[PDB]
């Protein structure tokens, strides 16, 4: 799982990260400040027509999957200060994500990912 | 609601400590934990004074007392009905149909309630990983010690200590299969990994296994089943990664079910019970059934149950065997009552009162037990078990994960846990190391009770403490008896004594150990068709 589009934002901007390899695994997208413990951001389902949010991004953050080109994406809106970090992907075999906004217990690698920051 | 301001200025840092009693004395919400927050604040600025000026602390002492009973009050004044759920917990494999029966005693007098039976949809296969783990462990010892075995003099206790380093060697090896499984770009569901691990390892058959899988998922489902995981019940990473570490490294299911319970009552408030309780006798019922100065106390708890089995049935194949030692007068005057008549058998819940600060636990020996609780959606004392959990956890975990790492059998890795706990502690919390020492032994040899000092009793016995003392993190300090009854669950609303309470499923006895062992030594040199 590649993990491209991050950069520099100002808060209020958008931003659509992709996250490129999964069709029929739900995939959900997890992020990680600097200090701070990892959270989960969002999660599709396989058929793309189930999506969960974390509530810190909820109605402001949407996640669609293009089945086509294997590549899920994070249309996130709205960006604030507290949206900075590092966001990375992931495919579940559970539907949508299981313990999700939660990370599955001893899961320590989740690749590169892609950094976003969000400031002044 | 204590002595105002100018009666502490006109009985007697102290300027914090009278605004804090009068922030106190005018709060007037109607919000009990904001008027128990406050009574907690003043109470720590009372102590800032004395411990810095070490004519005043006479008086500041007796408002310390005061705020003591303000407590109490507080607690006691707006009581109100708990919530009517009924949480119980499986997880780790099938539900049986002895809990379903036991779980349709309650559904049946309290209509009213609705049950949750909450249960892990990744981990119906951890039950069968413990099962193999330890049943290849107990070949492994019983082969290793085949001379020595058939010696009447042989103690049982060399069998357990050796088949514990199997049992060691072969979750190790699970959790290190776990830890690189769920590091793959497709995280794997729990089950799948346990599936994969017991078909290559212990040559189970994949089919059987899924079978059980979806099976057990069916069953759980078409009886009051809510996920854990899918439920949002976790919240906090942390608090997950203890549920993870007992469910996945240890197979401790009434460990993981101590997490699970806590997170019921805090996020939906109710009643959590323990799969083998079941409701509450009518009372005056066995009064007119006088009980024999032969029969104890405990026992006659039982035999009542019993009778009740033997001619309604609404367990089936109950035992009977304490009832039928007895008079047939008895078991005729018995006989008649039930049979003239459920909810004039059975203690119905109805309104089960309590303040929206506490949680309430059943009682076993003057000690709570954990095996029945009543709390309100998001209450303080429910707040501070968990918060108490967590902190013996990082405790425990803080000694035992270097150990635990290391590349070592079980028998050195003991010996560093236990070094790590003894070689450089104080002597404060002192009997909290000895309690947890034989974590690692927990489930797989007698005596081996970690549990009930980490997830269990003892963390509710120092949230209590907590609550009572406004205090937070105590470990080894416990109440008085006036204080810990307040806490009390309702004895007629339980019956603790039943069958199925009788065997600890995470736990055994020495008696009972040396009667397993002998039973793995006859079916051993007897052999098996
Ligand atoms: O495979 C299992 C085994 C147990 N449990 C759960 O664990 C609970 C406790 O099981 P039980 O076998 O009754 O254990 P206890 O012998 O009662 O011993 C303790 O079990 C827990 C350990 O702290 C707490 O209930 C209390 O301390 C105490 O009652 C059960 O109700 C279930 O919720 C499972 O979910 N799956
Ligand atoms: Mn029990």
């Amino acid at each position: 799982l590649v993990e491209s589009g991050g950069g520099l934002v100002q808060p209020g901007g958008s931003l659509r990260l992709s996250c490129a390899a999964l069709d029929y695994s739900s995939i959900g997208w997890f992020r990680q400040a600097p200090g701070k413990e990892r959270e989960g951001v969002s999660c599709i389902s396989s058929s793309g027509d189930s999506t969960k949010y974390a509530d810190s991004v909820k109605g402001r953050f949407t996640t669609s999957r293009d089945n086509a080109k294997n590549t899920v994406y994070l249309q996130m809106n709205s960006l604030k200060p507290d949206d900075t970090a590092v966001y990375y992907c992931a495919a579940f075999r559970a539907t949508m994500c299981g313990v999700f906004p939660l990370s599955p217990y001893g899961k320590d690698d989740w690749g590169k990912g892609t950094l976003v920051t969000v400031s002044s | 609601s204590l002595i105002s301001k100018e009666e502490l200025i006109k009985l007697a840092e102290y300027k914090t400590i009278l605004t804090n009693l009068d922030e106190y004395n005018k709060l007037t919400t109607n919000n009990n934990e904001n008027k128990y927050l406050q009574l907690k604040k003043l109470n720590e600025s009372i102590d800032v004074f004395m411990n810095k000026y070490k004519s005043r602390n006479r008086a500041l002492s007796n408002l310390k007392k005061d705020i003591l009973k303000e407590v109490i009050l507080i607690k006691n004044s707006n009581t109100s009905p708990v919530e009517k759920n009924l949480h119980f917990v499986w997880i780790g494999g099938e539900v049986s149909d002895i809990a379903l029966e036991y779980i349709k005693q309650w559904a049946d007098i309290n209509a009213e309630y609705n049950i949750k039976l909450w249960y892990d949809s990744e981990a119906f296969l951890v039950n069968t990983l413990k099962k193999a783990i330890v049943e290849s462990s107990t070949t492994e010892a019983l082969q290793l010690l085949e001379e020595e075995i058939q010696n009447p003099q042989f103690d049982n206790m060399k069998f357990y200590k050796k088949r514990m380093e199997f049992i060691y060697d072969r979750q190790k090896r699970f959790i290190n299969y776990y830890a690189s499984q769920i590091n793959k770009p497709t995280v794997p569901t729990i089950d799948d990994i346990i599936k994969s691990h017991l078909v290559s390892e212990y040559n189970r058959d994949e089919t059987v296994l899924e079978s059980y899988r979806t099976n057990s998922l069916r069953k759980i489902n078409s009886n009051h089943g809510i996920d854990i995981r899918a439920n949002s019940l976790f919240t906090e990473q942390e608090l997950l990664n203890i549920y993870s570490q007992e469910l996945l490294n240890r197979g401790n299911l009434a460990a993981a079910s101590d997490i699970v319970r806590l997170l019921a009552l805090k996020n939906f408030g109710g009643v959590y019970l323990d799969v083998d309780m079941l409701p509450g006798i009518h009372s005056d019922l066995f009064k007119t059934i006088s009980r024999p100065s032969s029969i104890g106390l405990d026992r006659w708890e039982m035999i009542k149950l019993e009778a009740i089995m033997k001619y309604k049935k609404y367990i089936n194949n109950y035992t009977s065997e304490n009832f039928d030692k007895l008079d047939q007068q008895l078991k005729d005057n018995f006989k008649l009552i039930i049979e003239s008549k459920k909810s004039e058998i059975f203690s119905k819940l109805e309104n089960l009162n309590v303040s929206d600060l506490e949680i309430k636990i059943a009682f076993a020996l003057g000690s709570v037990i954990n095996q029945a609780l009543i709390s309100k959606q998001g209450s303080y004392l429910t707040n501070l078990v968990i918060e108490q959990v967590k902190n013996r956890y990082q405790f425990l975990n803080q000694h035992l994960n270097p150990a635990i790492e290391s590349d070592n059998n079980f028998t050195d890795t003991t010996k560093i846990f236990h070094d790590s706990l003894f070689n450089s502690a104080t002597a404060e919390n002192s009997m909290f190391l000895t309690k947890i020492a034989p974590y690692l032994q927990v489930g797989f040899m007698p005596e081996a009770r970690s549990t009930i000092s980490l997830s269990g009793p003892g963390a509710y016995a120092s949230a209590y403490y907590d609550f009572i003392n406004l205090q937070e993190n105590t470990i080894e300090k416990t109440l008085k008896a006036s204080d810990l009854i307040e806490f009390k669950f309702p004895e007629n609303n339980l019956s603790q004594l039943t069958e199925q309470e009788i065997n600890s499923l995470w736990s055994f006895d020495q008696a009972s150990a040396k009667y397993q062992f002998e039973k793995y030594v006859r079916d051993y040199t007897g052999g098996s068709l």
